[PDB]
């Protein structure tokens, strides 16, 4: 039932995770300069 | 805290070892024994201090800003060896284009059980452009070697 | 059954920490960015 | 695109006076009608332009805290700003402000940017909890005031904003 849900939030959580990290690891890399 | 952060993925068929490999670099663990989960490990890299958080196991979140990828098989089961390919298409398809691939042949302590030559899994790396390494995550064996290589080839790119 | 939907709340659990983490981490990078260039 | 600064607000108050509708306006700008879906709890994001510096905020709905306990922490960590959210017609939702309250003190940064909200404006027919005494509050404990409503979007965008504007200010006079 409301287990399809957990599913597909855990997969969007993924997507920020990968996208925070980008984004740290770009303005790490414009820090040194 | 640290200057540069690192996302590096591990891929490849199950049971090659690529848990063992995250675990033995991040905390020095071994075991014999799901989701997406993830390590951060420190390293020093020209005097900076390099974080890798190295990724195991929504494919394209997946591969999602990874600057670095090790493609691990078993040195000892032909069959993930074999899969190679599958894996580094899937890599071109769902990932950067300047992304840094290292091919790893885990369990080098198995050599008496070899079934895969070290001359032919280079021979496939330096055709396609990949490092090369055998690893032993069990003893220990060129991980933090495999990991410091593929961090500084990602670190000596990005400065530029 | 119950072993899944327990087990799938600690992965949330944790991810959602992990995203605390990096979002702080993110919020320092771009102030002290900001105080430069 | 990018932006200049990340800001983490957090939304805080009892079940149903509205937050997550606040979230879903300000950032998609959606409202639902009817009970929310309680999953995990989540964030959303939208960007606004403050003194021509890109402003991305990151909001957080923060129901599910007291069901996922143990990472309460998550929730509260880096935030620089918190919406206080009572319902101007639940006066028992008014009166958990002083507890939410001092959940933010243990919790959050002790200077964290924290704006009174009393959503529901559209209900000033049913109104339980009188405006002055509201701001009287906020001015008592040093907090921000607005009257929102989510259903008819009024001062959706000036709560937030309100806010960001506050919490870019503190950081930019470093
Ligand atoms: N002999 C040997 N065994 C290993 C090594 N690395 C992993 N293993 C074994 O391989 C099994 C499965 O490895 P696992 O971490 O699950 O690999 P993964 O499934 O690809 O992530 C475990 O029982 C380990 O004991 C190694 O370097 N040498
Ligand atoms: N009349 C009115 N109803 C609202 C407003 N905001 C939210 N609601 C309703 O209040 C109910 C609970 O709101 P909800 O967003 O779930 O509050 P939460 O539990 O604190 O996140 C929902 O049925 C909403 O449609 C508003 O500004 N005016």
């Amino acid at each position: 039932y409301h287990l399809k849900e957990l599913r597909e939030q855990l997969a969007k959580q993924t997507v920020a995770i990968a996208e925070l990290t980008e984004e740290l690891q770009s303005k790490c890399i414009q820090l040194n300069k | 805290s640290y200057d540069y952060l690192f996302k590096v993925v591990l891929i490849g068929d199950s049971g090659v070892g690529k848990s063992n490999l995250l675990s033995r670099f991040t905390r020095n663990e071994f075991n014999l024994e799901i989701g997406v989960e993830f390590a951060t490990r420190s390293i020093q890299v020209d005097g900076k201090t390099i974080k890798a958080q190295i990724w195991d196991t929504i494919t394209s979140a997946y591969y999602r800003g990874a600057v670095g990828a090790l493609l691990v098989y078993d040195i000892a089961k032909h069959l993930t060896y074999e899969n190679v390919e599958r894996w580094l298409k899937e890599l071109r398809d769902h990932a950067d284009s300047n992304i840094v691939i290292m091919l790893v042949g885990n369990k080098s302590d198995l050599r008496h059980l070899r079934a895969v030559p070290t001359d032919e899994a280079r021979a496939f790396a330096e055709k396609n452009n990949l490092s090369f390494i055998e690893t032993s995550a069990l003893d220990s064996t060129n991980v933090e070697e495999a990991f410091k290589n593929i961090l500084t080839e990602i670190y000596r790119i990005v400065s530029q």
